[PDB]
């Protein structure tokens, strides 16, 4: 035997579930258009991606202040406001030291350590680069938002120290 | 979401200019312009009503065949279509043809004193150079003389498209894929012109 | 009394949810760099927004094959291959005919309708255009996939009807 | 991610051209830039290598005290950093004097015969025109009397950002928001240089 048959209302909020999870779709539009004469038909590729933008603007070092750099998608700006300059370049593919997401989402090999009430999380950076040679992320145990983030040298110097504050998410 | 009217400027026993020997006419080049923009105006999600659709005038034959009152009344009917029709935007696509050969180029005009026609002319006038001849530094001129374009409560603008008094120009116009790539210019025009506001 | 200490998978696998759930976050960033000298410091403000990328292409009508249209952010991009042109428009802000998500999900004012296997949903449009009067889309009950959109004038003529083929998701 | 080599050129003893006048110097001009051009890199997210942090020169005093000696050794320590850094790119930053004062404009030097320095020189000197100075028609030149650019296994520039010897030009080097855009500039360039490849 089977389930009874779905309300209006349960199969129009499935719906919306499903679109909403929905972070990639693609199908074949056949589109009648009707004016005051013959209807014309076209047939179009529909594509939709959910992407990620960041924004990055400084504040501090009034030299820098206003200036940003917007990861987009293939591309990037880079703004300087103080001459109305922006410039457009393309993405090759962390977009930039501070970027969590999507690496310590997508584990790999990974080291996770559980310390003085903090998700530490460290993976290799692929390169070999001297200076750029592991990231190391302090996630808080309890907001599970990260507060401080190290990239190490070869000889485990941090060369770069990120210590995240005002963090809030949607 | 527009609605715009495009109105290929002639039809039936009215063809338009003519190329020197004759061969060819304003009508079937008007038509297949406008019915190539058609095609991107639809597609992107606009609609489009049509003064005509294929090679017939708008009149009925009643036998007082004047050929002065043919054409009148085709006047009078794409007229009415802008009237009734609740549209956004009339484009009205011609060609144009002097006695002097060396004359060559797309020109858009907009009836005089109208801003906002002004406005999507010089957009549309813009791209016209921009991708099809970067030659042609023709500016938007107005008109007081175009029936279809006075007193329209809407953006209106006529493109004469190019000579068919110049040999080459003729010869570009009668191209499908020129055809296309003016059609693409009027396009973008519009669509640069909708972006603003 | 309270719940036992979460152990290091746990809270890590917290932390990979709440991170991939985020639409939106925003934080203020210190940051030490370290190099052969004196450390320099800056601030910065990094936001992340989720967002839509839609593209249609046109295939069918042999003068559109190629041609596309691209919505990004503000942007727009439109595209004629054929004589290699691009070009970049502002958004103002359903982006296209065919577009669901976001006005079928974010529900407002709407004649939800259950019949013949399909969810029938009906909007009005916004503007009290004549031709663009009413928004109705079909539903296929048991996948919960589009099958049919149309674009109602005032008189309830279509004036555009999309039917949606092939559509996949992720 | 990318480790850059940044060259103040001059230090400590060593000023390097002067104005007529003498009263502006090299040194402190040069390490302005790199300072602000430092702050640009690092907080898009390269690490910076400099020569120089401060008003000082790579030697120390062992009373030979030849200034030709202390000039020498000065270069050997910076080519020594060159050398030992595993860094992705070296530049350095100078200004010229010449006794003919209607000289101006930035200029950008690489090493003779090194396509990948000559590559990131050109995207440093369109820079340089569009956002500095769009009248600047210069041109990068090749060097082979530049120490520190011989040799170095990694993409290689120097840049001459203009003249002490012209006095509008002069003017400018000694004002720090022009100073930032050269920074900006030469940023730029560099950011252009590694997004091709
Ligand atoms: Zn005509
Ligand atoms: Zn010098």
């Amino acid at each position: 035997m089977q389930k009874r048959q779905s309300t209006k209302e349960e199969v129009y909020k499935d719906f919306q579930k499903q679109i909403s999870d929905m972070n990639y779709y693609s199908c074949k539009a056949e589109v009648e258009v009707v004016g005051n004469k013959s209807p014309h038909n076209y047939v179009l590729i529909h594509t939709y991606k959910k992407t990620d933008n960041y924004k990055l603007e400084v504040i501090s070092p009034k030299h820098l202040k206003g200036k940003s750099i917007e990861y987009q998608g293939d591309k990037i700006l880079v703004k300087n406001p103080k001459i109305s300059d922006v410039v457009e370049l393309p993405n090759t593919g962390y977009l930039f030291v501070g970027d969590f997401i999507k690496n310590y989402l997508q584990n790999e090999e990974m080291k996770v350590k559980l310390s003085k009430g903090h998700l530490v999380l460290e993976t290799f950076i692929p390169g070999d680069n001297k200076y750029f040679n592991k990231q190391v992320l302090y996630v808080n145990a309890d907001t599970k938002n990260p507060e401080k983030m190290e990239v190490l040298d070869k000889e485990g110097v941090p060369r770069f120290t990120v210590k995240y504050k005002d963090f809030e998410y949607r | 979401n527009k609605t715009i009217i495009l109105d290929a400027g002639h039809g039936g026993i009215d063809p338009g200019a003519l190329n020197k020997d004759k061969s060819t006419s304003e009508k079937d080049i008007n038509l297949a312009i406008t019915l190539k923009l058609r095609e991107l105006i639809e597609s992107s999600g606009g609609l489009v009503i049509l003064t005509r659709e294929d090679d017939s005038s708008l009149y009925k034959e009643e036998n007082n065949k004047t050929t002065r009152q043919k054409y009148n009344e085709n006047l009078k009917n794409r007229k009415e279509i802008i009237s009734n029709s609740n549209a956004n935007m009339f484009v009205s696509i011609h060609l144009n043809a002097f006695e002097q050969s060396k004359y060559y180029g797309a020109q858009t005009f907009y009836p005089k004193d109208k801003q906002d026609s002004k406005e999507l002319s010089k957009c549309i006038q813009e791209e016209l150079k921009r991708v099809v001849d970067k030659t042609n530094n023709r500016e938007v001129k107005p008109r007081d003389d175009i029936y279809l374009l006075k007193d329209n409560n809407i953006p209106s603008v006529l493109i004469e498209c190019g000579f068919l008094s110049n040999e080459k120009e003729c010869k570009l116009l009668t191209d499908e894929t020129y055809q296309e790539k003016i059609a693409w210019a009027i396009y973008i025009g519009i669509q640069k012109y909708l972006s603003v506001d």
